[PDB]
RNA sequence: GACGACGUUGAUAGGCCGGGUGUGUAAGCGCAGCGAUGCGUUGAGCUAACCGGUACUAAUGAACCGUGAGGCUUAACCUU
RNA sequence: GUAACGGGGCUAAACCAUGCACCGAAGCUGCGGCAGCGACGCUUAUGCGUUGUUGGGUAGGGGAGCGUUCUGUAAGCCUGCGAAGGUGUGCUGUGAGGCAUGCUGGAGGUAUCAGAAGUGCGAAUGCUGACAUAAGUAACGAUAAAGCGGGUGAAAAGCCCGCUCGCCGGAAGACCAAGGGUUCCUGUCCAACGUUAAUCGGGGCAGGGUGAGUCGACCCCUAAGGCGAGGCCGAAAGGCGU
RNA sequence: CCCGGCGAGGGGAGUGAAAAAGAACCUGAAACCGUGUACGUACAAGCAGUGGGAGCACGCUUAGGCGUGUGACUGCGUACC
RNA sequence: GGUUAAGCGACUAAGCGUACACGGUGGAUGCCCUGGCAGUCAGAGGCGAUGAAGGACGUGCUAAUCUGCGAUAAGCGUCGG
């Protein structure tokens, strides 16, 4: 139920060793506003693939 | 030249700040920020924030260049904590901490 | 986490078309009866995960990682 | 789980008798150093030339020392040309220790020989403060339930407005006593408080709000019971009662 | 004066002998938590040290084969009260 | 120099350990005293129905608390310094 011996900061690494977190690898470019954004997704200014979707 | 902006006594955990920190490390600045706009995490928003903050201290201050910055150290510290009282079951009390960190982030043309 | 299929040079998922299956004669209108109801149109209407088909909708051009002929010694071979 | 030579493995690497070599301890010898106790040189305020011999150790007895704070010596001596304290390096004694010096620090420190003690910490489920571990794990308080449009804003699943959906309805609606004591209304702010965010709040700050001859209290009258002039009783205090 | 929400918190300028004396303020030790550099570590079993010891880095040196950090491999070794 | 075969063999660090340099957290140590402790030599040994000890509410150019004061309310008359 609980420890008997206390656990060294060395063993604490060692579990935290998977907790890294990972970036985006890269992100596309708007083919006619030309602005940054993420695959698949709605640019900030409301333009998908250069169609200029509804940006309310 | 190096420029320094700080954050101190931000509200979060120093173990849960350093996640974001890491990913940034010896990065150009330019990059780094569309790294962290990208991220969803609320220490995101704390680092884009000081990360800013130096890069406009070395235009007004040192008259440096975007282009040729990049982040050449960044590390976070632990600052003070609020003790707090939460009652558990029959009549128990606990002590509850609050911890707060510091942030430092350091641009240089090098 | 992993593993398998597919991304327009395309049946991967939804929708749509036809069929099957289940339930058991819809609504509207007409007729008989004082009325509750019955009868005709009618095995009618509706129908999830199933079967056979179909680009109507979503699967974007790119970008990123990974390189540039691959150590030394000895023997037999190229030149048994 | 081989499990009745420690293991390989051995027909000698087994057993009996005889002989010669070698390995093997902090035992013995060789070389250098320290200390205790004896006798001798009658040396010597005692150290030696010598000279023999001894030196594991709990309870416990005997002998000799280091360092810390305070008083005299001290109206002395060191110090802003850098004191105490903190942190490194070098040298030195058998030990507790001592000496010099770089950096930090920015005003006190103290020889020698004597004197006096709140004089030395790892343990007592010791006392007070600070910080770890489990762990970014359990949990976020009734399974009555939410969806979308617009507005404000640095930021909206939670705030404001509108249209739908769901729940209570002898209450989860309305008015009071007891108790609490500004939680009531308006403007403004988001650090802390709210188990999340917050522009919102019973949160922070400032201003405003409670109008009685008839309602209640006070007031007149008494129940249980309390107090009680004289009085009766009891060491004192005090008890009962008209 | 500049970044930020007319925030919180910071970077310059200025004052002062000193701002690493900035109001969370003299001196600022230890536990505990981080960034940078050198060396070691993914076929090896136990109080984590001790004796021996290769290689690498670095400072010296009239190469004087020494000093400092690290420690592959190997003998012995079951904390304290 | 080429092909094949056999033997041998550096460069990896997701993380971790030791040493050193520079920081964070925390408030020990040194220095400091308008506070305490123990005495000596002198005082005075009581206050109150002429309303006490101790309190409530008020009092300023004044929102709060402390000190003083009492509707004559951080004060009034007189005699001296």
């Amino acid at each position: 139920a609980v420890q008997q011996n206390k656990p060294t900061r060395s063993k604490r690494g060692m579990r935290r060793s998977h907790d890294a977190l990972t970036a985006v690898t890269s992100l596309s470019v708007d083919k006619t506003s030309g602005e940054k954004h993420l695959r698949h997704h709605i640019t900030a200014d409301g333009y998908y693939r250069g169609r200029k979707v509804i940006a309310k | 030249m190096e420029t320094i902006a700080k954050h101190r006594h931000a509200r979060s955990s120093a173990q849960k700040v350093r996640l974001v920190a890491d990913l940034i490390r010896g990065k150009k600045v330019s990059q780094a920020l569309d790294i962290l706009t990208y991220t969803n995490k609320k220490a995101a928003v704390l680092v884009k924030k000081v990360l800013e903050s130096a890069i406009a201290n070395a235009e007004h201050n040192d008259g440096a260049d975007i282009d040729d910055l990049k982040v050449t150290k960044i590390f976070v510290d632990e600052g003070p904590s609020m003790k707090r009282i939460m009652p558990r079951a029959k009549g128990r009390a606990d002590r509850i901490l609050k911890r707060t960190s510091h942030i430092t982030v350091v641009v240089s043309d090098r």
